[PDB]
């Protein structure tokens, strides 16, 4: 019993996707189905019901720029996405409801990004030390999601602290990643973040000292 | 000149389920509509097709006084191209309908203090109601692949859930009753007047 979501990428504000939803275990047409969707770090947000009937309902923020559809053989349910904005940007999930019952079964989603963002490249500064000490390095302005942070090659773990990605004015993303060593250790050891981000193909090894 | 016998229906002790609603059939009578209206008993009293003053000087070949019950909230659903519980798998209203939909709160008799679930509307279905159509199959509702064969269970589901009636309800999940009065049409002759 499963529901994989698909069609979930990128979009520029003011256009269009459409979103799918694979199932197995229930059949689509005979449930009232759901799509949920979830902003980074928000709440749940209903979105689109649709009637074993046929019949259709949609919440206010999305009314007239979102389509709920299915396909019996298929037994794939749909949500097509016009006139996409910021807001839309979320984790975008369907789900079949028992009203009464709730919502038994969901799907982990497929994520929907809405931005006239680029690509660019993420830069790496670093983050320089002068009981313990801190080093790190920043990553700053990069842009979609997302990027991997280790260290020494992923020798070092004790004590890394990698912070979630914050979202600049400039539409960029932007974090650190830091990590606490024995302040004597500082004239020894060898201290390397390495970064990666696959959307740019760029992945860095910035020596922090 | 006998006179219509819609207190029977109005004034009725024990109304049905809006799954299966009634169709007291009423012809060869008059019919003051007016004496109904002005009663002002009545929190929905919307027609369609017709004006309720105007009704008193007409005529219809049959008038089909249709009860239920059903909550507050749903009351609206009981109107001509309406989506909703109601209006998809118990009580459809054609887009072309031309009658009158009368509605009265009844949490007074049509709730008990630990619960009245006597009152019953139909909750999964596989496709809408035509217009004027009466659904009463109570066959498990199957939801997977996998037939049911009477047996309740995962995906497999009784089509008919109850309402939950008490008096300290929101005014919405109180329970209304409903009288939908169908007027049909002359060609052939007429039997119920003003
Ligand atoms: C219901 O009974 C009351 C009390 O006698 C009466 O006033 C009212 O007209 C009746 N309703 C109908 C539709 O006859």
């Amino acid at each position: 019993v499963q529901l994989v979501e698909s069609g979930g990428g990128l979009v520029q504000p003011g256009g269009s996707l459409r979103l799918s939803c694979a199932a197995s275990g229930i059949t689509v047409s005979s449930n009232y189905m759901n799509w949920v969707r979830q902003a980074p770090g928000k709440g749940l947000e209903w979105v689109s019901l649709i009637y074993s009937g046929g019949s259709t309902y949609y919440a206010d923020s999305v009314k007239g720029r979102f389509t709920i559809s299915r396909d019996n053989s298929k037994n794939t349910l749909y949500l097509q996405m016009n006139s996409l904005r910021a807001e839309d940007t979320a984790v975008y999930h369907c789900a079949r409801d028992l009203v009464v019952y709730g919502m038994d079964v969901w799907g982990q989603g497929t994520t929907v990004t809405v931005s006239s963002a680029s690509t660019k490249g993420p830069s790496v500064f670093p983050l320089a030390p002068s009981g313990t000490a801190a080093l790190g390095c920043l990553v700053k302005d990069y842009f979609p999601e997302p990027v991997t942070v280790s260290w020494n090659s992923g020798a070092l773990t004790s004590g890394v602290h990698t912070f979630p990605a914050v979202l600049q004015s400039s539409g960029l993303y932007s974090l650190s990643s830091v990590v606490t060593v024995p302040s004597s250790s500082l004239g020894t050891q060898t201290y390397i973040c390495n970064v990666n981000h696959k959307p740019s193909n760029t992945k860095v090894d910035k020596k922090v000292e | 000149t006998n006179l219509c016998p819609f207190g029977e229906v109005f004034n009725a002790t024990r109304f049905a389920s809006v799954y299966a609603w009634n169709r007291k059939r009423i012809s060869n009578c008059v019919a003051d509509y007016s004496v109904l209206y002005n009663s002002a008993s009545f929190s929905t009293f919307k027609c369609y097709g017709v004006s309720p003053t105007k009704l008193n000087d007409l005529c219809f070949t049959n008038v089909y006084a249709d009860s239920f019950v059903i909550r507050g909230d749903e009351v609206r659903q009981i109107a001509p191209g309406q989506t909703g519980k109601i209006a998809d798998y118990n009580y459809k209203l054609p887009d072309d309908f031309t009658g009158c939909v009368i509605a009265w709160n009844s949490n007074n008799l049509d709730s008990k203090v630990g619960g009245n679930y006597n009152y019953l509307y139909r909750l999964f279905r596989k496709s809408n109601l035509k217009p004027f159509e009466r659904d009463i199959s109570t066959e498990i509702y199957q939801a997977g692949s996998t037939p049911c064969n009477g047996v309740e269970g995962f995906n497999c589901y009784f089509p008919l859930q109850s309402y939950g009636f008490q008096p300290t309800n929101g005014v919405g999940y109180q329970p209304y009753r409903v009288v939908v009065l169908s007027f049909e049409l002359l060609h052939a002759p007429a039997t119920v007047c003003g």
